[PDB]
């Protein structure tokens, strides 16, 4: 979606969209960190 | 011990199995009864249905009269194809199955007395002619009938074990049906005079009532909105000239979509239903709307 | 319309036939019967046949009275032999498929004028 | 020659294998493919004809002559021993018997036995549909000894074990056959141990049915959804008939992205593409709707609401969401392609 | 080789297959095994389901014991035309049939106690009633009845062999459409006037899976339906904007109903 | 045997349904219960407003005039049940019988033949596939009294007209 | 053929023989290379007829119902044309013990019945006949072969598929004869001509072989859903 929001340096103002991205990759950020975290709890299945 | 394979070895001595008991003498009378395991679906498309019974006649030999301490002396199936059993076939049958697995599922008991209870599990498809004018709302009546195939009236006469109507048993589990409701069964017997004879034929009535909840939600409760959004657009002001029309015409597209969506699922019949009625006026009403 | 026109004698000392010739439609497919009503007001099942030709009676008439479809001229006749003078009474035709009947009245949906029958010793 | 066979059927016992008491009885077996037959997705199977011929040796056949080989046909091959083989993989199978059994039996002098039958066998095939259509399967055809475990009956691949014709004579509508291969493997069950044998038949699927029917006129559907985006304002009915068109469109297109498959319960690589186009069609509809809505009625630097979240002025223009919407909704288009075709290809 | 000819022409050697295992004595007692290859259809329509299994009986027979030889004799599958066999049946079948190909899928195996073990690779079609009234959300039952066609418990009785775990192969199927919550194994005597006759039943609970219906049913009938609430933010005056978003919306509608009604 | 049969078998519940009767003269009876698709090559050119001639040929395999004749016992009587026939579809008009000797170029061969005349019936395809073509053609007429500056309700109307034969066409050619 | 073991004398020339006594006596095995589920008919009794000539000279007959293989490219449907194979031959006897032949001349030993086509989809031009020797791991065997060339109807495709998505494509490109400010009614055509043409692309799909590639049709559904896409 950042990636996307690149294309919005055409028109708005490069401030919004630079702090836009910048809120959606520390979103990013978070949600990776929460995978990472999670992830190893899952270890105990019987399959694993 | 040595006393079975005896009696069971000497009962065929000089036995005849290609003429019918009292052949020449009297007349073969046969007690037969119905156990429906299951009452099958029901094609109204092929206009037959499936039916799954235990099917048991019973009758009275003398030549297999026999005494020893057992009154009962069962028959492996080798041996109960070697002597004679009526010829029964279903007159309006399509494509019966006998059941093989794992072994021929039938049975022959003999008494001491000389009286044959034979015992078969059957799978019988049978045509069941429908008057289907008033579909979705039609009822039909669906015919099971049996005789003798070769012996005629005055040769082998079939008669129910008990009163005719507790001597065809449906099982509490076995009403296989999705469409139609089983209201219940009449039992009759009667005559048929065919080109080789008069023969005897045992039916039974299987009385089905179709349900309606389903043409109610798919084809009229959407055809009825269909129609009243055809009248709504009566309501809008007569200068919305693009609107009106294009209500007008995709209220058309609609009921078109829905009269080829009901006919569809249906069998193919020449004349008109009910339903067809139905959706010929619900297009003469949106199409006189716009 | 559907009509069930009906003929035959109504006077005899005997041996007679009734038929029953059906217009307004083709009964190929459905079952045709005759029913009875002497005086007093309750009527009797005769005779039915099928689209299979498969002939059913009543038990007072089994024997005594015949019946026969014409599928081509779409009629049914019913052959009436050893004649009795409690046999006096109106005779109609009927047609219909026969649900939770074949013997019951109210599974035919078609009926006639009807016919009167009286015999005289 | 009926001398010979008379003399080897003498004293013949046909429900005791060779070598019953001694050692497991060696058998060597052959495939000639004559046509895999349609892969029926829906069903989880698959039709192939094959020759089977399956070679072993009797010491009970042996003969002394100068004919040094008995061919024949099937007429004795209900009088010797045989073996148990069947296809634990097939739903049904057949042999063949116009215009007679086609069997063939070979007795060479020294006892080895060559029975050389025709089949058709609906062999099951779990078939793995995710990325379909660019889904690729190993299906497996199985067989061994019914009645008789390792102990008793041993199987064995030739050098040429399954050999296969033109490939383009066989009936396969959607995928392409990519190779073969054959295994041995020892199945525990309740009876005992079996010597089991699978042949695989690696397949992939084609995508110019795919390409041509569903993927192109998807794309196409999209694009003509964002041309609503350089329509001028205040044509609504146009812009507002556009869109919900295009969400029919969408809707009929979904329809046949199912056709070919079983119901599933697991999310396609088609139907993901067809998922993501329709969001596509819908939210370039509701884009319209709200653009129409909205224009007819401590040390870093500062503090933490002007050096994030933009409260300063930050909503006010709305009235060029159609310019953000003319590049926004390519770039996520094109970005999804990028990603989509990629991890479908390569990465996995 | 030998020796066990004469020793398997001698057991075949005057026995008698009308009378079973002690036909004076005790009821015979038949032990049973099925190891579920595939479940390969389940028809709503027909309220049945096919099934392709091992099907394997046990008993013992004391003319069939031998000596002299320890190994158990796995004898030609033709030899079963010759010995007693149980008269099994399955009650709710519809069309079965042992496979064929390359001979009978069919064992018979011999041990030297006179145990009889009496294998078939069945594929079944059996009824199954179904209550569909919460389909797609629906939870379905079906089970396999097996039962003696003419001997009663007197003369006859079967038993799960290995109890609980005497049907195997149930974790290994897979269905696209359904998933086995669990299965169960019930042996019984059904009482009726003639005698008590033995029955075992396998039942199997099928929960249906509802992605599909969530991907093709509910998700494309929401979007519809929140599309057709953007005709309220629309101003008023466009009547040809709204009337066209409206009626298209109930034309999608209908358009999917149809779809789902013929592919169901 | 039935020359043109593809697939024909005896029914065999409870028993194979044959009967053989000895008559004391030396006559013999031999009755058979048979369900047999036979081919009908089919003119479907003015289909749905088509009749249709469906025949079933009766020879004899391996014999010759010289040795065996068929013939039709009752003559236009032998064959009895059509007119207790009503098709879903269709009505048989009318049925034949005709006996006559192949003369094949070894020798004559005997043969009997029983043909029926099918007439279809068109009250569903008149309800349904000409009924709503007619109507739409019908309104595909009301942009005429409208007026020429009305564009998108005439444009609407025409266009979805089309749309309405396309759906009607394709679904059509689906069912049939 | 001929088997001098069953040679016999009397005043008899030919002498045929039942079901039962045939069954006993050697026959070819002949079967079809690239045959299916065939059906030997037995209504209502085998339709066979073994006769045997004073000399030996074995003569079987027997009706049949062969449904056999023939690999379709499709590639040009509905324009395409086939040459649907028959091959047959002994399977366990190699070319050294049984050779198989044509009674007459191999153009004239394959006979079709006048009005014998059961085609409803094709046209069969004719047949070509001919013989073979096929390799195999077991040996040499003789095939006899039969071609028959089928020619597919284009005109139900015609009117029912490609004129109707010839007409579309033109009334798309009608729009361009419009005033450019009736901006509704050329949406109008171009949506719905797109609406119809997928439409029209899916119903010709349908009745179709399920090919994943991409046949003459296809093609031209394609091109014209593009020139539909390019007019709006
Ligand atoms: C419940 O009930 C069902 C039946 O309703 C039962 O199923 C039945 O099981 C039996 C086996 O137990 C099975 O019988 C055998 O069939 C073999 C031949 O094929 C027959 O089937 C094929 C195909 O059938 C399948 O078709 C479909 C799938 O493709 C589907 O419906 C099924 O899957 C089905 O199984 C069929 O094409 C055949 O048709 C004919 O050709 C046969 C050629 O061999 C011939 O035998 C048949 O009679 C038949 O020919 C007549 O009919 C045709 C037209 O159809 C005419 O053109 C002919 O002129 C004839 O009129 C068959 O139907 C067959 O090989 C087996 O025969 C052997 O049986 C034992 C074997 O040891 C011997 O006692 C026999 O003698 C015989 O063996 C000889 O022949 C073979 C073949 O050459 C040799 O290899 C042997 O060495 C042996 O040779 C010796 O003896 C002969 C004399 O006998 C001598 O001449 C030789 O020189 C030599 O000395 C056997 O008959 C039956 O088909 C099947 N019925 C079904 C399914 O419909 C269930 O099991 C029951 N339930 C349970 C659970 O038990
Ligand atoms: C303005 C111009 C005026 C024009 C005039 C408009 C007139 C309005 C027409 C009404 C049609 C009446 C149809 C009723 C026909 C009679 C059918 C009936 O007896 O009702 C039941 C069927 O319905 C059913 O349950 C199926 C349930 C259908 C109802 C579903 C709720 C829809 C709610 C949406 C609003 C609906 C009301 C709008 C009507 C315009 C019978 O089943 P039952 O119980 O015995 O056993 C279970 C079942 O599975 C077997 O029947
Ligand atoms: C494989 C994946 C493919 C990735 C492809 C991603 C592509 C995504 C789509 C569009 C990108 C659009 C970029 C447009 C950037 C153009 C920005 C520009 O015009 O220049 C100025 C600088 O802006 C700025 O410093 C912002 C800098 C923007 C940088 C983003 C573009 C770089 C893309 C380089 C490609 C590298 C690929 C390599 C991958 C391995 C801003 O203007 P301006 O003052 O007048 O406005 C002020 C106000 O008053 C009115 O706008
Ligand atoms: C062409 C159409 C256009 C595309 C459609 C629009 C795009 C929609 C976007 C994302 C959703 C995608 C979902 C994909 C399907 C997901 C299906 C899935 O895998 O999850 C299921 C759970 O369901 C579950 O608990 C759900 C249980 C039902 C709960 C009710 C859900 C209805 C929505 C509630 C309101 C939400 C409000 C938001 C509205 C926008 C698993 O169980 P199920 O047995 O199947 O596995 C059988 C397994 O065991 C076989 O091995
Ligand atoms: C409104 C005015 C009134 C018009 C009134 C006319 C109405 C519409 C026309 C015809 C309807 C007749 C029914 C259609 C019948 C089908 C037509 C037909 O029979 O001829 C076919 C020719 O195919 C073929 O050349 C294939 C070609 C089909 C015709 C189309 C090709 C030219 C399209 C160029 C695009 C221009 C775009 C316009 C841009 C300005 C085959 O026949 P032939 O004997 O060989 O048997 C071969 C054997 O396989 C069975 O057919
Ligand atoms: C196609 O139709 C044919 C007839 O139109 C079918 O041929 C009939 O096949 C059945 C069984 O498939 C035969 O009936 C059986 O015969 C066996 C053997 O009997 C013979 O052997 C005994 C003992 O050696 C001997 O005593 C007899 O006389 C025979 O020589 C027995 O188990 C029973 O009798 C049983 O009825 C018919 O006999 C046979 N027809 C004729 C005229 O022989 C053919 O099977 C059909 N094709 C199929 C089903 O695929
Ligand atoms: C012939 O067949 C019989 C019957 O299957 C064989 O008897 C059984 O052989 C199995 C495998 O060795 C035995 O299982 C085992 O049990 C022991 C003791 O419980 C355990 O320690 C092992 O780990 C294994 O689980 C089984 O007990 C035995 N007896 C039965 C089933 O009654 C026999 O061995 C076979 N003989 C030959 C020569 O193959
Ligand atoms: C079938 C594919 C056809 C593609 C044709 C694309 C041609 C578009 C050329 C853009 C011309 C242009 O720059 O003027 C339009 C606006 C300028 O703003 P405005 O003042 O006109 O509202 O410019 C913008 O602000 C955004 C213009 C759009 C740029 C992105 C185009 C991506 C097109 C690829 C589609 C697959
Ligand atoms: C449930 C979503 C339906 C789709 C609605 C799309 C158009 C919505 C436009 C913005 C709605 C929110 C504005 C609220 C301001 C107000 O109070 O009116
Ligand atoms: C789809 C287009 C969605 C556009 C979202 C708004 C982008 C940023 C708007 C201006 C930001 C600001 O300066 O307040
Ligand atoms: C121009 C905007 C759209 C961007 C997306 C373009 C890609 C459309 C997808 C076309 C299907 C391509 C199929 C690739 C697989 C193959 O052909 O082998
Ligand atoms: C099949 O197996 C044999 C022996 O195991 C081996 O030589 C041969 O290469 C195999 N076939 C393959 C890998 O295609
Ligand atoms: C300008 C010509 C466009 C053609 C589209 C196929």
């Amino acid at each position: 979606g950042c990636i996307t929001c690149f294309s919005l340096f055409f028109f708005c103002n490069t401030a919004t969209v630079y702090k836009i991205c910048a809120w959606m990759q520390l979103l990013a950020a978070l949600c990776l960190v929460l995978g990472c975290m999670i992830f190893p709890d899952g270890w105990d299945a019987e399959t694993i | 011990t040595t006393v079975f394979t005896r009696i069971l070895d000497r009962l065929l001595d000089g036995y005849d199995n290609r003429l019918r008991p009292g052949l020449g003498e009297r007349v073969t009378e046969v007690k037969t009864d119905i156990f429906v395991t299951s009452f099958g679906p029901v094609s109204d498309h092929d206009m037959e249905y499936t039916i799954d019974v235990f099917f048991r006649q019973s009758w009275k030999d003398e030549r297999l009269k026999f005494k020893g301490p057992m009154t009962v002396l069962r028959l492996n199936n080798l041996m109960a194809s070697k002597i004679w059993t009526p010829d029964t076939f279903f007159h309006n049958g399509k494509k019966s199955v006998a059941h093989n697995m794992t072994m021929p599922n039938k049975l022959l008991r003999i008494t001491e007395d000389g009286t044959l209870l034979y015992t078969m599990r059957l799978t019988v498809r049978a045509e069941c002619p429908m008057h289907l004018e008033d579909f979705p709302m039609d009822a039909h009546a669906c015919p099971l009938k049996f005789g003798s195939y070769a012996y005629t009236r005055a040769e082998v006469v079939y008669e129910w074990t008990r009163e005719p109507a507790r001597s065809v048993v449906v099982a509490e589990d076995g009403s296989r049906l999705n469409q139609y409701d089983l209201l219940g069964q009449t039992v009759d017997s009667g005559i048929v005079q065919s080109s080789t004879g008069e023969y005897v034929v045992m039916t039974t009535h299987f009385h089905l009532k179709r349900k309606i909840g389903y043409f109610v939600i798919q084809t009229y409760l959407p055809c009825i909105m269909t129609v009243i959004l055809s009248q709504v657009s009566f309501w809008l002001n007569r200068e919305s000239v693009p609107a009106r029309t294009v209500f007008g015409v995709t209220t058309v597209l609609t009921m078109t979509t829905l009269s080829i969506s009901a006919r569809n699922s249906l069998p193919k019949v020449a004349y008109a239903t009910a339903m067809d009625w139905f959706i010929a006026v619900c297009y003469a009403f949106v199409f006189s709307a716009l | 319309q559907v009509q069930l026109q009906e003929s035959g004698g109504g006077l005899v000392q005997g041996s007679l036939r009734v038929s029953c010739a059906a217009s307004g439609r083709t009964f190929t497919t459905y079952i045709m019967a005759w029913f009875r009503q002497a005086p007093g007001k309750e009527r009797e099942f005769l005779a039915a046949m099928d689209q299979g030709r498969i002939q059913y009676y009543g038990d007072s008439v089994r024997g005594r009275f015949t019946i026969s479809r014409d599928y081509a001229k779409n009629s049914v006749d019913l052959q009436l032999d050893g004649l009795r003078p409690e046999d006096t009474a109106v005779y109609y035709c009927a047609a219909g498929a026969g649900f939770w009947g074949l013997r019951t009245a109210s599974s035919y949906h078609y009926w006639g004028q009807g016919t009167q029958v009286t015999v005289s010793s | 020659v009926t001398v010979i066979l008379n003399n080897l059927l003498e004293g013949y016992d046909n429900k005791l294998r060779p070598d019953i008491g001694v050692k497991p009885t060696l058998i060597h077996t052959d495939m000639y493919v004559n046509s895999i037959g349609p892969v029926n997705a829906i069903n989880m199977e698959y039709t192939i004809d094959i020759f089977f011929a399956q070679t072993w040796y009797d010491r009970r056949l042996k003969f002394n002559s100068t004919i040094k080989v008995l061919r024949l046909n099937s007429n004795m091959v209900g009088k010797i021993w045989i073996p148990d083989t069947f296809f634990r993989n097939s739903k049904k199978a057949d042999a063949h018997w116009i215009t007679t059994p086609n069997r063939m039996l070979r007795i060479w002098n020294d006892g080895r036995v060559l029975y050389t039958l025709r089949l058709t066998i609906d062999a099951e095939c779990q078939l793995q549909l995710h990325n379909f259509p660019m889904d690729e399967h190993s299906c497996p055809l199985e067989f061994s000894s019914y009645g008789y475990p390792r102990e008793e009956i041993v199987y064995q691949w030739k050098r040429s074990s399954v050999e296969v014709g033109d490939t383009r004579s066989w009936r396969l509508y959607q995928f392409s056959f990519v190779g073969l291969r054959n295994t041995t493997e020892v199945v525990k069950t309740t009876s005992g141990d079996y010597v089991v044998m699978s042949v695989y038949f690696d397949l992939s699927r084609r995508m110019g049915y795919f390409t041509i029917q569903t993927y192109i006129p998807c794309t196409l559907i999209v694009v003509l959804s964002w041309v609503s985006f350089w329509i001028n304002k205040d044509a609504v009915p146009a812009r507002t008939s556009l869109g919900i068109t295009t969400v029919l469109t969408m809707t009929t297109l979904s329809t046949i992205a199912r056709k070919s498959l079983p119901k599933v319960s697991y999310v396609t690589a088609m139907d993901l593409f067809v998922s993501v186009c329709f969001i596509f069609v819908f939210s370039a509809l509701v884009e319209y709707g709200t653009l129409h809505y909205f224009v007819s009625n401590c040390l870093d630097g500062k503090d933490c609401a002007s050096f994030f979240c933009c409260f300063e002025d930050c909503h006010i223009r709305i009235a060029k969401m159609d310019s953000y919407a003319r590049i926004f909704f390519p770039t996520a288009f094109c970005l999804f392609n990028l990603v989509y075709w990629v991890s479908y290809l390569y990465l996995g | 080789m030998s020796f066990v000819k004469e020793t398997v022409d001698k057991l075949l050697k005057g026995y008698d297959i009308r009378l079973r295992p002690d036909f004076g004595g005790p009821p015979v007692c038949v032990g049973m095994n099925i190891d579920i290859a595939s479940i390969d259809m389940v028809s709503e329509v027909n309220m049945d389901y096919t099934l392709t299994m091992y099907f394997q009986q046990y008993w013992r027979d004391k003319r069939l014991a031998y000596s002299g030889i320890p190994l158990n004799l796995t004898l030609d599958n033709r030899v079963a035309d010759q010995l007693w066999v149980p008269d099994t049946y399955f009650l709710n079948d519809k069309k079965s049939f042992v496979h064929g190909v390359t001979v009978k899928n069919r064992m018979i195996r011999l041990h030297p106690d006179g145990t009889v073990l009496y294998g078939l690779r069945i594929t079944t079609t059996a009824a199954c009633m179904m209550d569909l009234r919460r389909y797609p959300l629906d939870e379905q039952n079906c089970t396999l009845e097996i039962e003696s066609y003419g001997y009663t418990t007197d003369d006859i009785e079967f038993y799960w062999r290995g109890g609980d775990k005497a049907v195997t192969g149930v974790e290994r199927i897979e269905l696209p459409q359904f998933s086995i919550v669990e299965h169960r194994l019930v042996s019984r005597n059904v009482v009726f006037a003639t005698g008590a006759y033995p029955r075992l039943s396998l039942s199997f609970r099928l929960k249906r899976n509802i992605g599909y219906f969530i991907l093709q049913t509910y998700m494309p009938s929401i979007l519809i339906t929140i599309l057709s609430w953007v005709s309220f933010w629309i101003n008023y005056d466009a009547s040809a904007a709204r009337v066209a978003l409206g009626i298209t919306t109930v034309l999608t509608m209908t358009t999917i109903n149809t779809h789902l009604r013929e592919t169901l």
